[PDB]
């Protein structure tokens, strides 16, 4: 044993004991999804209200990339604002030399090598977070999730944090329910709804829901938030969904 | 991080010692038995070789002395591969200080900077020092014939007869018990010869496990001639000595 | 300087003149001006005498280095890259001009490369100060896919236009022929001139220099 | 990413034991066996093509390999520590040696330079030594044939014959009695031959047998360094 | 015990870092096959989608190094993408450097170089991952070199790698015991596929669907990957005789 | 030298002549000014030839790891990449560059980067020394989506007058063309457009 | 201002049968100013010479970086340096400083010990090796020199008409230099002996 | 140090009632070739400012790119990007301002002089000058090059000093500007007829007019 003493070390199975403990960090964490939907992809997250002097809309937990790519993550909430600040620099770096906008996948691969490389020496800390990401590109929309080992994939529906079997069971349902595809404005409804239901496990506080969307035909392909009467909307449909 | 696995080799223990010094001299009084003895009218390098195969081409072969300048030899005592390190670095020293001045280095100054060398792995680096003791044979025109030996402390010392390597407490009474003041060349191959002929750890003292050397101004016109003896020729000292 | 190559049907002939100079005098009037690059790839060389060798040698080292990782002969293209980078890279400060050829896996190639990086690939180029005495012959007589003897005579032709009517270029014609089967390094192919006879015997005889001191040192 | 191993890995225990250094020449043990045998002629090396497959295709991995067209290297112990020695020898022996005095080092010196880096790892922060053993074998203008031998320490000895590896004990009494100072070249690949037969288990032959030569000339000179081809070693099998 | 825990000989002379990143290799629990055809080579490998909510397309182990090389990575996805992303730098570098494509072989012995660079020196841990590299070289022809956490490289006239690695590996020995040859010969890459994924119906005992299978083939002057409709194709030709 | 690249309906020609001169002397009369840094992507060149093979060179690169990692790069992504090198290291070339290239998203498209680094996109570009004396004669002739034969008529007659004006130009007019069907070369030697 | 002719001076070199000689002139000045008759322009390792003319603290400087080299090289290959070997380390020594040279004309002769071949060789200051059989020159009087070897030189001469050879070429070629003279050496190099004559000459 | 090679010319600005007008012609200078027709020299920048350039064309098009990333950049982490915490023409004027004598100081400037003109959040007219050197000056009339000898006096006679901004209405001020854009056309042998024309007003915020023309051209006298 002292495998899981240092990062980078491969334990007798194979594996990195301090990359699977920055993953108990994540699943402490508050629920956060992606959803993919027609033309684009919707993020929402679960923002624990810990106290009544939080002042409401104010402490905003996703964070924007470029101008197209919206992120979202759960667990240690300063490792994933490091991590979106080096994905900025990238995306950057991208449209500086190549003139048009980083395409997801391109950035989805950026993100995962710079984690992966978390993951290479015990002088670092692995990420204690899952990021889920996304946006519209020239190749139409791309949802991608993002765990502490510098695994990725593209997603049709994606969920990390406490609430992620709640989600996950939900999301599966989109997907069965809705083979041609569901509406970006459904989306939000969806996102809303889910959630309200993995907040069932994070039941103590009571929360505040925030929403993200890139649409193609929505939101011309950029990253908007999901503000006044539509959040409203979509957290009545979600109120409307658990009772 | 990385300080788990950090041995920590420039440090000194409760007592005021360095670890990885004393066992370094450890490690090189396993080595084969290097001797150097001064005389009145030259130097003598005698070195034990250690393993021996009958196959081991001895002709071509230099484990134990090697050469510095025209004027200066060193007996090496502990790893061979460190001390060629040192080596080649000294040979730089020697010619540096030559290209400087126009004049061969003192043996004293190469001495002192090799020793300093391997002080500074003793004092900083996080570095293992090298397991390497040297014999310093050499002449200048200051101090005349010169014996010095250094170890991986970084400490030298002068000496008129001195033994490095293996059994050196029981080499340096013999060597105390016949060693003169007015002894000459000849008598101290000899002296030599018998001192690693009853500190040996192998059955018997042949041509074949040893290498040796003379530094003579015994040339003509008053000129230092370093001498590294080939095989048949440490043979014949053998023979002539009385050993074999 | 007058250095030249083809393109012929089974590969490629290099030709060069053996005279290098320091100013206008002639310091060696039989010269190599073709050098070695890799076993199937050979370079004419004209400019800066040691700025030609240095380059040559170097990019032939790092060839040979890159051919014992990859166990196979290297290509024209990498040694062209190889010269053309590096040159490139000082801005003309290294005043090699280079004609290079060799036979690869792919044919026969054969390039110039000038002193600030430029490359051009063609079946027939010339070099040095006797360039123009040398294109003139190629202009003058030069065909696609020649045979092997005629390609060496054009090239032959070439360079000695360069060692007459060129003042910078002279002494012997160096050819190196190069092909799939063979490669032919020829020095020299021609003496077009031969050395000026001398009349009468100028050396003087013993003990006619005043001698003040002497000594004898044997080794 | 700070490379923080500015310290050495290899340090004297209390007993005066290298312990890295001896680990390192306890996996050059496990290594398959390999020898060199030198001839007033010539030197041979040669080697066991342990083939990790069948399906693997062993004339792509090089046991044996040429450093300069007069020297030639063999090994036992571990293979990619080998490859990237045989990278640095070809590369220093142009660097530090052609480039400098228009000529290929001798044997002695490319073997001194070896050692050296071998030394490096031994002593340099963040580094365990090489696990490798060499049997370098080579000729020049002015020291002739010569075979020497280079231990994961950086220490090296010359030898008339020598075996490292597997069942380099066994092999090297028996080279003891075969070895003289008159032996020619084919004498001497006679006699790797059967001292290898002694250590190899399965096929015997010249597709499991690597064998080369530092020899004559074959046709500035031509390279004294030639590897035998399957055929050759056959052709010397029937003569056994 | 920390001889264990880095990059440093144990009393046996083992390097149990090395060992354990072999270990890491079949986590995936994934299995690959490579074999050559006359004009082509043929890398096949298991494709597994556990999630529904997972982008299938998204999901793979087979990578377009250059235009002429391919690479299967046996092992975790981070690691496979960093060997990846390194393979085809130095594939492009080599290009620019040297005028000519990387060779196959050479792409392999260089990624071999500093997977053993990750043996020896201690801040850098061995990569998770096993390479097999494919192409059809312009000198050597149908080519499978592979390489491994040790920095050991070889070339193949096939090859498998993965948990049951061992059942394909005897599986083609057996068959070119018989065909007494390096390769399958067979004109068109189209029945190439369908030999390699025929073969490991058999080894490992399993029916295939398309989206079951991952599929990579190297020609003269391209490598390019099946699509699921391309590998439906290729299994009802195998069904269908 | 005289180059032009030229969009018409089914995607964008290249030209350029043959020439490169050392002073008076022709170093090359059969040079290949137009160099491909992708599949449908090509650039005509003129200026330092050591400076614009070096850009074109590492341009090939870049889309070479560009297509390795994100698939087949925008002519725009090309010209872009060759900006930045010309922009960049401005006061150590002399490179002027059209840029030229067929997506089937886009179809053809033509930048050019003059000496200063700026980038124009424009429906044809002109370039080199011989360009000035065709400005009235190509200005008053363009036409857009034009035919293949017509265009290849309109680059043929514009670097003949170019040609014959300018003795920095001459020799071969050599053509890309850059459409869905694929690449094709065109050659046009002295006897054919010297008489047009 | 040109640093290859303040200091003045000039090195030839021949071959003949068995032999080769080297010669040089005395004179170190600054320009117009005689300053020393005593500045000897050979020297030597092992049994290779070198001869170097230019700038006189390049050649100081050359000369120990040579003595250094050698001396080194002999320590490590347990032999001395041969003739065609030191004239690529010299070659190399000077094209490393390609961009900011020394300010000589070296000039290598010596038997190849194992061999028995006579070799000379010449270099231009930044090392493009002259590789001429016949005779190599150097130095202010290097037109004159060229002049004189190439009337008087003739093949395979032995070592006494070879020492009037090289001596007449130097001597007339001097008196037509203002830089060169003040006194000459010639060394007559054979395989196991060397001579070395200090030459009377005019001292203007 | 560089020097400039595709250029533009003249651009002019002035401060009216409620805001700023800037205009500026579609010409790339290549020297005395008339090149390029087609180029874009007034850089909007969100709703509320709008950026002049002349001089070098490369150097405009990096400057362009530097506005583009500062949008970009602003919006990041900012929920009151759109509103509180938009970009201001203070703002972006002082960051360029910053970057232009920053670049003189390193001997190696951006070869342009800009004007940026716009309308502030508490509906302040903004118009500042900055060119090459990180020389900076402000006035009711601006203009760059060769309108600060032609277009000044003209646009000088409408806004002579501060006091008359609120009595300059935008028809006032939008005539003025397109008269000296003729007498520009005129008498500037780098200009063009073509140009762009851009009003930020406080109420009815940025109106942005392309493909303008000289017109109402004198010529008549020549034929005598
Ligand atoms: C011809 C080149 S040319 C005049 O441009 O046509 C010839 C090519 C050549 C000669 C010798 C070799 C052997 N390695 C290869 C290639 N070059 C010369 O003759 C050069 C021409 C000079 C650079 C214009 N001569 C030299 O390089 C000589 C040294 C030679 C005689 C050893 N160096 C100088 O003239 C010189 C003068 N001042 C400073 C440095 N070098
Ligand atoms: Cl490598
Ligand atoms: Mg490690
Ligand atoms: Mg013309
Ligand atoms: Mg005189
Ligand atoms: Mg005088």
């Amino acid at each position: 044993t002292g495998y899981d003493l240092s990062n980078s070390v491969f334990s007798p199975d194979g594996r990195n004991f301090q990359v699977e403990y920055a993953v108990k960090a994540v699943e402490n964490g508050t629920t956060s999804i992606g959803i993919k939907c027609n033309d684009g992809v919707v993020f929402a997250v679960e923002k624990l209200i810990t106290s009544k002097l939080l002042v409401p809309q104010k402490n905003v937990k996703i964070q924007v990339v470029d101008r197209h790519i919206g992120c979202v993550y759960s667990g240690l909430i300063p490792d994933g604002r490091h991590l979106v600040n080096r994905g900025r620099e990238e995306a950057a770096s991208f449209k500086k030399l190549y003139k048009t906008p980083i395409p997801i996948p391109a950035f989805a691969d950026r993100l995962g090598q710079y984690v992966q490389a978390h993951t290479l020496y015990n002088s670092v800390r692995p990420f204690g977070v899952s990021t889920i990401f996304g946006g519209v590109d020239k190749n139409g929309a791309h949802l991608y999730m993002l765990e502490p080992s510098g695994s990725y994939w593209g997603y049709k529906g994606a969920a990390t944090g406490k609430g992620r079997q709640s989600a996950k069971a939900e999301l599966e349902k989109l997907v069965d329910h809705h083979p041609e595809g569901l509406s970006a404005r459904e989306a939000v409804k969806q996102a809303a709804k889910i959630i309200y239901l993995a907040h069932e496990d994070n039941k103590e506080k009571d929360f505040e829901l925030e929403i993200s969307w890139c649409s193609l035909s929505e939101t011309n392909g950029l990253h908007k938030f999901v503000k006044g009467d539509l959040l409203q909307e979509a957290i009545d449909f979600a109120q409307k969904e658990i009772n | 991080g990385s300080r788990r696995y950090d041995s920590r080799t420039t440090i000194f223990s409760p007592e005021g010692r360095l670890y990885q010094v004393e066992y370094a001299l450890e490690s090189i009084s396993h080595a084969g038995t290097a001797i150097g003895i001064m005389a009145s009218d030259g130097i003598v390098l005698a070195a034990e070789r250690k393993v021996t195969s009958t196959l081991l081409e001895q002709d071509t072969s230099t484990e134990k002395l090697y050469k510095l300048n025209d004027k200066i030899a060193v007996a090496v005592a502990g790893l061979t591969a460190d001390a060629e390190i040192l080596i080649n670095t000294a040979r730089i020293h020697a010619q540096n200080y030559l290209k400087t001045y126009n004049e061969d280095i003192p043996v004293e100054i190469l001495v002192r900077r090799l020793s300093d060398i391997k002080q500074g792995y003793t004092q900083h680096g996080g570095l293992r020092p090298f397991g390497v003791s040297f014999i310093y044979a050499g002449y200048d025109d200051r101090y005349g014939y010169q014996l010095y030996t250094s170890n991986p402390s970084g400490n030298y010392t002068g000496w008129k007869a001195i033994s490095v390597g293996a059994n050196t407490s029981a080499a340096q009474t013999l060597l105390q018990m016949d060693y003169k003041d007015d002894m000459k060349v000849d008598d101290a191959i000899e002296l030599a010869l018998k001192t690693l002929s009853k500190t040996t750890d192998s059955s018997a003292l042949t041509y074949d496990r040893l290498e040796f050397a003379t530094i003579r101004k015994g040339a003509n016109d008053g000129e230092v001639y370093q001498k590294i003896f080939k095989p048949q020729e440490i043979k014949d000292i053998l023979v002539k000595t009385g050993i074999t | 300087t007058t250095i030249a190559g083809v393109v012929y049907k089974d590969g490629i002939v290099l030709g060069a003149d053996t005279r290098a100079t320091e100013g206008m005098v002639v310091a060696d009037k039989n010269c190599s001006k073709i050098h070695f690059i890799s076993p199937n790839i050979y370079c004419c060389g004209a400019g800066t005498a040691a700025d030609t060798d240095m380059t040559t040698q170097l990019i032939s080292s790092n060839l040979e280095l890159h051919s014992l990782s990859t166990g196979r002969l290297p290509r024209v293209v990498t040694a062209n890259r190889m010269l053309k980078q590096m040159l490139f890279r000082y801005q003309g400060y290294i005043g090699a001009a280079l004609v290079l050829g060799g036979v690869d896996v792919t044919g026969p190639h054969l390039y110039s490369i000038y002193p600030h990086g430029s490359t051009d690939k063609l079946p027939y180029v010339t070099m040095g100060s006797g360039s123009l005495a040398a294109m003139a012959v190629f202009e003058d007589k030069f065909r696609p896919d020649m045979e092997e003897e005629e390609a060496k005579n054009l090239v032959s032709e070439a360079i000695a236009a360069g060692i007459f009517n060129d003042l910078g270029s002279g002494g012997n014609i160096d050819l190196c022929v190069i092909s799939k089967n063979k490669l032919d390094f020829l020095r020299p192919y021609t003496v077009p001139n031969k050395k000026g006879t001398r009349l009468g015997r100028y050396r003087c005889e013993k003990g006619t220099t005043a001698v003040l001191t002497e000594k004898i040192t044997p080794l | 990413m700070t490379d923080r191993y500015s310290f050495s890995l290899t340090t004297f225990s209390p007993s005066g034991k290298l312990g890295q250094i001896d680990y390192a020449l306890t996996a050059v043990k496990q290594g398959v066996t390999s020898l060199g045998i030198k001839a007033t002629n010539g030197v041979v090396i040669a080697t066991e093509k342990k083939s990790s497959s069948p399906l693997a295709m062993s004339e792509t991995l090089s046991k044996v390999s040429l450093l300069t067209p007069d020297i030639g290297a063999v090994y036992s112990g571990m293979g990619p520590d080998y490859r990237v020695l045989v990278d640095k020898s070809r590369k220093v022996a142009h660097t530090s040696y052609k480039r400098i005095y228009g000529e290929y080092p001798p044997t002695k010196l490319l073997v001194s330079e070896v050692a050296k880096i071998m030394q490096e790892a031994t002593q340099s922060g963040g580094v365990r030594p090489f696990g490798v053993s060499l049997l370098i074998a080579g000729h020049d203008e002015f020291n002739g044939f010569s075979l020497y031998q280079v231990d994961p320490s950086g220490s090296y000895f010359p030898w008339k014959a020598t075996a490292i590896g597997k069942g380099s004990v066994a092999a090297k009494t028996f080279l003891e009695k075969r070895w003289n100072d008159e032996l020619e070249l084919e004498d001497a690949i006679h006699i790797a031959l059967l001292t290898l037969k002694e250590s190899v288990e399965g096929e015997f032959n010249g597709d499991t047998i690597e064998l080369a030569i530092i020899g004559d000339e074959n046709p500035d000179k031509g390279p004294r360094f030639r590897k035998l081809t399957s055929q050759e070693i056959n052709d010397r099998l029937e003569a056994l | 015990g920390y001889d264990r825990h880095i990059t440093i000989f144990s009393p046996e002379g083992r390097l149990y870092q090395v060992e354990y990143a072999f270990k890491a290799t079949n986590q995936t629990n994934i299995n690959s096959l490579a074999v050559r055809g006359k004009d082509c080579t043929v890398v096949i490998s298991q494709k597994k989608v556990p999630d529904k909510l997972l982008d299938p397309t998204t999901v793979s182990y087979i990578f377009c190094i250059s235009r002429t090389i391919g690479m299967v990575v046996n092992g975790p996805i981070p690691d496979a993408r960093n060997a990846a992303l390194r393979a085809k730098a130095e594939a492009a570098e080599f290009r620019y450097k040297y005028g000519y494509d990387m060779p196959c072989d050479v792409l392999a012995k260089r990624m071999a170089n500093l997977s053993q660079i990750y043996t020896q020196r201690a801040y850098m841990r061995p990569l998770g991952v096993i390479l097999t590299f494919v192409s059809v070289d312009e000198e050597l022809g149908p080519s499978i070199y592979k390489t491994d956490p040790a920095g050991y490289y070889v070339g193949y006239k096939a090859t498998a790698t993965g948990p049951k690695q061992q059942e394909i590996t005897t599986n083609l020995e057996n068959h070119f015991k018989k065909s007494k040859i390096d390769h399958i010969n067979e004109e068109s890459w189209e029945k190439v596929v369908e030999f390699a994924i025929t073969h490991m119906i058999d080894a490992l005992g399993t029916e295939f669907s398309k989206n079951d299978l991952e599929v990579g083939v190297a020609t003269k002057d391209k490598f390019f990957t099946l699509s699921a409709e391309n590998i439906e194709e290729r299994l009802v030709a195998i069904a269908e005789q | 030298t005289s180059i032009m690249a030229v969009t018409f309906k089914d995607g964008v020609i290249l030209g350029a002549d043959s020439r490169t001169t050392t002073g008076a002397y022709i170093a090359n009369r059969v040079t290949d000014k137009l160099t491909r840094v992708h599949d449908k992507i090509w650039c005509c060149r003129s200026g330092s030839a050591a400076d614009t093979q070096a850009i074109a060179d590492i341009v090939q690169y870049h889309l070479e790891l560009y297509t390795s990692q994100y698939g087949t790069p925008s002519t725009e992504t090309a010209a872009s990449v060759f900006k930045e090198l010309c922009y960049e290291n401005k006061d150590n070339l002399t490179a002027g560059i059209i840029v030229a290239g067929y997506d089937d998203k886009n179809k053809g498209e033509v930048y050019t980067i003059p000496l200063g680094g700026s980038v124009h996109k424009l429906p044809y570009a002109i370039a080199g020394s011989g360009s000035t004396f065709i400005y009235g004669y190509c200005d008053k002739n363009f036409r857009e989506n034009m035919s293949k034969e017509e265009t290849v008529d309109f680059i043929k007659h514009s670097l003949s007058q170019a040609i014959k004006w300018d003795g920095s130009s001459g020799g071969v007019i050599r053509m890309v063309v850059l459409t869905a069907a694929g690449v094709e070369r065109l050659i046009f030697y002295p006897d054919e457009y010297e008489q047009l | 201002s040109d640093p290859s002719s303040i200091n003045g001076g000039i090195v030839v070199a021949m071959t003949g049968k068995d032999c080769v000689a080297i010669a040089c002139d005395l004179r170190l000045g600054s320009q117009s100013l005689g300053v020393s008759n005593k500045f000897e322009k050979i020297f030597h390792y092992g049994h290779v010479f070198l001869g170097i003319t230019g700038l006189a603290t390049d050649v100081t400087t050359l000369n120990e970086m040579f003595r250094y080299k050698t001396n080194l090289y002999k320590l490590k290959e347990e032999r001395a340096i041969e003739p065609e070997t030191f004239t690529q380390l010299v070659s190399s020594s000077l094209y490393e400083r390609r961009f900011g040279p020394y300010f000589v004309g070296p000039v290598v002769a010596g038997i190849n010990s194992k061999s028995g071949k006579p070799f000379i060789a010449g270099f231009d200051l930044i090392g493009c090796i002259d590789e001429a059989k016949d005779f190599i020159v150097s130095g202010t009087a290097s037109d004159q020199l060229f002049g004189m070897c190439e009337s008087l030189y003739e093949p395979n001469l032995e070592p006494e008409d070879l020492f009037e050879t090289i001596s007449q070429a130097l001597l007339n070629a001097a008196d037509r230099d203002a830089l060169s003279g003040w006194g000459a050496v010639v060394y007559i190099i054979k395989k196991d002996e060397v001579v070395k004559r200090y030459l009377k000459m005019r001292q203007d | 140090t560089q020097q400039p090679i595709v250029t533009g010319t003249s651009v002019i600005s002035m401060k009216y009632d409620n805001g700023v007008i800037i205009a500026a012609d579609n010409l790339g200078s290549y020297g005395s070739l008339l090149r390029f027709n087609g180029v874009e020299r007034l850089i909007p920048v969100g709703d509320n400012t709008v950026v002049g350039i002349s001089g070098d064309i490369s150097d405009m098009q990096h400057i362009e790119r530097l506005l583009k990333d500062l949008v970009t950049e602003n919006a990041y982490d900012n929920p009151l990007a759109d509103a509180e915490e938009a970009l201001e023409p203070s703002y972006i004027f002082e960051y360029l301002a910053t970057v232009m004598y920053q670049r003189r100081s390193k001997m190696n400037p951006l070869w342009n002089a800009i004007i940026v003109a716009g309308v502030q959040s508490n509906g302040d007219q903004f118009l500042r000058y900055v060119n090459l050197l990180g020389v900076t000056y402000s006035s009711p009339t601006l203009a760059t090059g060769f309108g600060a000898h032609m277009a000044n006096p003209l646009l000088r006679k409408v806004v002579d000093r501060e006091s008359d901004i609120p009595k300059t209405t935008v028809q006032v001020a939008e005539e003025a500007i397109v008269n000296a854009m003729r007498v520009l056309y005129y008498r500037d042998a780098r200009s063009s007829r073509n140009f762009s024309l851009a009003i930020i007003d406080k109420n009815t915020g940025l109106t942005f007019k392309k493909n303008l023309q000289v017109e109402n051209m004198k010529w008549d006298f020549a034929k005598d």
